[PDB]
RNA sequence: UAACUGAACGUGGGCGAAUGUCGACACUAGUGGGCCAUUUUUGGUAAGCAGAACUGGCGAUGCGGGAUGAACCGAA
RNA sequence: CGGGACCGAGGACCGCGCUCUGCAAGGAUGCUGGCGUAAUGGUCACCAGCGACCCGUCUUGAAACACGGACCAAGGAGUCAAGGUUUUGCGCGAGUGUUUGGGUGUAAAACCCGCACGCGUAAUGAAAGUGAACGUAGGUGAGAGCUUCGGCGCAUCAUCGAC
C-alpha cells in the first residue's frame, strides 16, 4: 500500500518536472531537450512464412515467433541495431504508464517453472522475483516503466 | 610494407607460450614462410623455438573445424592486440574493485552499450538558428 | 502459426518380472519421499536392461573396498560374480539384484552377508555409508567393434 | 510370429605359405595361466591349502589331465610349493612358480 | 480456474492493489495544477515561430 | 559448424623434445616433493 | 641465464557486454548434378539467352484474395 | 452510467481479499410458464443457398500426354529355411549348451543322464616359435554416489607410463 502511494506520487512529480522544465527552458528564451526514451514495446505484425535466417534468428531472440506477440524491451543501441535488421515485421514504439500497466492487468503471464501462469495473485511475483525486491503488480509495472536494475 | 630493410624491433619481441598472434607473411624473407591460407590469421601460440614458434590455427573443411599447427619464423608474426583490450580491463577491475570493496560504495564493473542520451537544456543566445529552405538560395541564383 | 522434445530415458522396466516390479514401486515411493539421490540412482539403474547393467566381480568390489572403504556397503544393481583369480575374499556386505551361487557361497564362507535391494531398503532406506559400484559397460564384443 | 512383423503393419501401404594336408590335431597345445591354476585343486583342500592347515604337504598338479598342455605365466601366486607337470612352460611361468616355491616337471 | 480482469472486476482490482479504493476516493486522477499565474510567451519565441 | 571442444591441457606431442623432456623431469621432481 | 635470471608445471592464500536459452553411441532409412523467383556477379545476342553465389518457395500443402490457374499477395 | 451478443468449464471446506451480520472474493444461480409427446432430438428421400474436375499408375522438379478401369461375387502378391549383425526379455555365469545318443514313459509329449564336442576363458607372426603385475593392477584432470566433511572416488573420457 505504502509502495504504492509513493509510485503514483513518483509517476505525477516526474511528469510535473518535465512541463515545468520546459517551461523554463521556453521562458528563459532557450530550448529544453528531452530525455531519448529507454523503453520501447515491440509488436511483431507480419506472419512467419517467407522469412530470412538472419531476421527469424533476431525475431527468436525477441521472443517474436508469432504475429500479434508483444515484448517489452531496454532501448540501447546494442538492441536498437537488431531491432532495425527486423523492423519490415515489427513495428516498435514508447509506452505510457496506462499502457504498460494495462497489458500487465490484462494479459500479465509468468514464466513459472516454464509454465504460462496468469498473474491473478501477488505471492507468484513475490515467489519468482521477490530476491530482486519485486514483490507484486506494483513493483512489476514501476520496473517496467522506469527501466529499473532488474 | 617498403622495400628493403627489414626493421630490427622484430627479432626484439618475445613471445611465450599461451600468447596472441597475428599471421602478417613478410614477402621478403623465404625461410619459414607458412602456406597461402593460414595468412592474416590469429592463433595461440604453443611452442616457441630458437627462430621461429607454433601457432594454433583453426581451419574449415566442410561442415567441421580442424586444428593445424603452424610452424613460423618471427619474421611472419606479429602480437595480437585482440586481448589487450582484455588484459588492461581485466586489470582496471581488479584495482578498482579493491579500491571500491575499501571504501564501501558498489559500483557498476561490468562495460555498458551506448544508452540514449538524457535531458539537457540548449540555449538560443548567440547561436541563433538559421532558417533553411528544402534548396540553397545563393543555388537558385 | 508459431515459430518454435520426449525423453531419451527409461520411465518403466520393460521386463515383464513381478518381483521387479514390486522392486520399481519400492523404490518409486523411496525416490519421492525422500531427498537422497541414491534412491533415484538405484530407481533409474532398475529401470535399466541388462547390457546397461554388466556384472560385478568379486575382485572388483575388493578393489574397491581399500582405502577406508572396507566397512562400508556395497551396492550393485547387477549380478554380483565370482572371480577364481581372487583367492581370498575380503568380508564384505554386498546388497544385489543377484548372486551366482559361488559366489553367495565365497562371500558367506568369508563371513560377509549377502542382501537383497528390499532388505537394503529396510536396513538403509536413504543409502547411508554406501558404495555404489557398476560393471565394465564397454566390456563387449559387440562394443570393441563400435 | 507372423502377427509381430512389420508386413502386417504395411498392409495398404506397399597371405603367407600353404599348408598342404594340415593336421590340427600336431598343434594341440591349449594354455593355462598361473592365476587359474589354483582353480584346478578341489574346493575344500584348495581352501586348506589357502587357509594354511596343510604344511607338510605340497600339491601336484597334471595340466594334461584337465586337458592343458602350456602353463603361461599372467598373474601372481601365493607362497605354497606346487609342483606342476606340465608338456610346455614359459619362462616367467617357470620364474614365478619358483619364487611361489614349487618346481615345473616337463613331461610329454 | 477463471483468470479474472482486474480492470473490471473490482474486486481483484482491490486484491492486487490496495490502494486503488485510496487512489479512487482521494481523486488522483484528477489533480488540478499548482496555482500562480503563467508568465507570457516571450517575444524572440513568437518571432522565431513565425520567422518565414 | 559448432566450435569443437578444447583438451584442458595439450599433449607435450607438439613441442620440442629438448623443452619436453626438461618438462618431464620437472613434473617427476614435482610429483616426489607433493608426494613428500 | 654471469646469476632463482628466466621458461613451463605444481603447493598454499586472496579475489566481469546485450538478448534468448545438451553430448555420445547403436540400428534403420529416403534423397544426395531438380523446377521457379529476388539480390549480387561473369559472358554474350539482331532480339533472345547462357552460366555461378546466397536466400525463399515448390516437389510434400490445405485456406483467404488475384473471375480462373505449379511459381503472385496474405497466411500456414 | 446505459444497450446488445456468445459462453456457465469445476463440483463439501481450504486460498487471495473486500465495502466485513455479509459479499460481484480459487468458473450460475434464483423465480416463473407451457408441454410431458414425436413437442425436442435422430435416420432416410427430395427441394433450396454455398462449396466441390475421375480414380489408380507413370513422368519429371512437376503438369500434360500415355496406360488400366462395363459391372458384381470369390481367389489374388515381402513368405519359409540357412548364416550374420544390432537391440529387447529370460536362465546360468568363467563358464555355458539335456534332446548325436542312452535311460524312461500314461509313448512323436513329458522326465532324467553323461563322454566327447562347439563357443568363451590369450594373443601375436607368413612361419619356426614366443606369450601378458616394478607399483594397494600406476600417475594426472574430470566424474555419479558416499563421507568421520579430511577425503574415497563406479562406469566412462582425455593424457602420460608399464607388460
Amino acid at each position: 500500500f505504502k509502495r504504492a502511494e509513493k509510485y503514483v506520487k513518483e509517476y505525477r512529480e516526474q511528469e510535473r518536472e518535465k512541463i515545468r522544465l520546459a517551461r523554463i527552458a521556453k521562458q528563459q528564451g532557450s530550448f529544453h531537450i528531452p530525455a531519448e526514451a529507454k523503453l520501447v514495446f515491440v509488436i511483431r505484425i507480419k506472419g512467419i512464412n517467407k522469412i530470412p535466417p538472419k531476421p527469424r534468428k533476431i525475431l527468436q531472440l525477441l521472443r517474436l515467433r508469432q504475429i500479434n506477440n508483444g515484448v517489452f524491451v531496454k532501448v540501447t543501441k546494442a538492441t536498437a541495431e537488431m531491432i532495425k535488421i527486423v523492423e519490415p515485421w515489427v513495428a516498435y514504439g514508447y509506452p505510457n504508464l496506462k499502457s504498460v500497466r494495462e497489458l500487465i492487468y490484462k494479459r500479465g503471464y509468468g514464466k513459472v517453472n516454464g509454465q504460462r501462469i496468469p498473474l491473478t495473485d501477488n505471492a507468484i511475483i513475490e515467489e519468482n522475483l521477490g530476491k530482486y525486491g519485486i514483490i507484486c503488480i506494483e513493483d512489476l509495472i514501476h520496473e517496467i516503466f522506469t527501466v529499473g536494475p532488474n | 610494407r617498403k622495400h628493403g630493410q627489414i626493421p630490427l624491433s622484430t627479432y626484439l619481441r618475445t613471445y611465450r607460450v599461451g600468447d596472441i598472434v597475428d599471421i602478417k607473411v613478410n614477402g621478403a624473407v623465404q625461410k619459414g614462410m607458412p602456406h597461402k591460407f593460414y595468412h592474416g590469421k590469429t592463433g595461440v601460440v604453443y611452442n616457441v623455438t630458437k627462430s621461429a614458434v607454433g601457432v594454433i590455427v583453426y581451419k574449415r573443411v566442410k561442415h567441421r573445424y580442424i586444428e593445424k599447427r603452424i610452424n613460423v619464423r618471427i619474421e611472419h608474426v606479429k602480437p595480437s592486440r585482440s586481448r589487450e583490450d582484455f588484459l588492461r580491463r581485466v586489470k582496471e577491475n581488479a584495482e578498482l574493485k579493491k579500491k571500491a570493496k575499501a571504501e564501501g560504495v558498489p559500483v557498476q564493473l561490468k562495460r555498458q552499450p551506448a544508452m540514449p542520451r538524457e535531458a539537457h537544456t540548449v540555449s538560443i543566445a548567440d547561436n541563433k538558428p538559421v532558417t533553411l529552405a528544402p534548396v540553397a538560395y545563393e543555388t537558385t541564383i | 502459426g508459431i515459430d518454435l522434445v520426449r525423453s531419451s530415458h527409461r520411465k518403466a522396466p520393460k521386463s515383464d518380472n513381478v518381483y521387479l516390479k514390486l522392486l520399481v514401486k519400492l523404490y518409486r515411493f523411496l525416490a519421492r519421499r525422500t531427498e537422497a539421490p541414491f534412491n533415484k540412482v538405484v530407481l533409474r539403474r532398475l529401470f535399466m536392461s541388462r547390457i546397461n547393467r554388466p556384472p560385478v566381480s568379486l575382485s572388483r568390489i575388493a578393489r574397491n573396498l581399500k582405502n577406508g572403504n572396507e566397512k562400508k556397503t556395497v551396492v550393485v544393481v547387477a549380478t554380483v560374480t565370482d572371480d577364481n583369480r581372487l583367492l581370498q575374499v575380503p568380508k564384505m556386505e554386498v546388497a544385489a539384484l543377484r548372486f551366482t551361487a559361488k559366489a553367495r557361497a565365497r562371500i558367506e564362507a568369508a563371513g560377509g552377508r549377502t542382501l537383497t535391494l528390499d532388505q537394503l531398503a529396510l536396513e538403509k532406506p536413504t543409502g547411508a555409508n554406501t558404495l555404489l559400484l557398476r560393471g565394465p559397460k564397454n566390456a563387449r564384443e559387440a562394443v570393441k567393434h563400435f | 510370429p507372423t502377427r509381430f512383423s512389420k508386413t502386417r503393419k504395411h498392409r495398404g501401404h506397399v597371405v603367407g605359405m600353404r599348408h598342404f594336408h594340415l593336421l590340427r590335431n600336431h598343434y594341440w597345445r591349449p594354455s593355462i595361466n598361473i592365476d587359474k591354476l589354483w582353480s584346478l585343486v578341489p574346493s575344500d583342500v584348495r581352501e586348506q591349502y589357502l587357509s594354511g592347515q596343510k604344511k607338510d604337504t605340497a600339491p601336484v598338479i597334471d595340466l594334461l589331465s584337465h586337458g592343458y598342455a602350456k602353463l603361461l605365466g599372467k598373474g601372481r601366486l601365493p607362497e605354497i610349493p606346487v609342483v606342476v607337470r606340465a608338456r610346455y612352460v614359459s619362462a616367467e611361468a617357470e620364474r614365478k612358480v619358483k619364487e611361489a616355491g614349487g618346481v615345473v616337471e616337463l613331461v610329454a | 480456474v477463471q483468470k479474472k480482469n482486474p480492470l473490471r472486476n473490482k474486486q481483484i482490482m482491490l486484491r492486487l492493489n490496495p490502494y486503488a479504493s485510496t487512489f479512487a476516493k482521494e481523486k488522483l486522477g484528477e489533480v488540478k495544477a499548482e496555482e500562480g499565474k503563467p508568465p507570457k510567451v516571450p517575444a524572440s519565441f513568437k518571432e522565431l515561430l513565425h520567422e518565414a | 559448424i559448432k566450435k569443437p571442444k578444447t583438451q584442458r591441457y595439450p599433449s607435450l606431442k607438439g613441442t620440442d623434445p629438448k623443452f619436453r623432456r626438461n618438462h618431464r623431469h620437472a613434473l617427476h621432481g614435482t610429483a616426489k616433493a607433493l608426494k613428500e
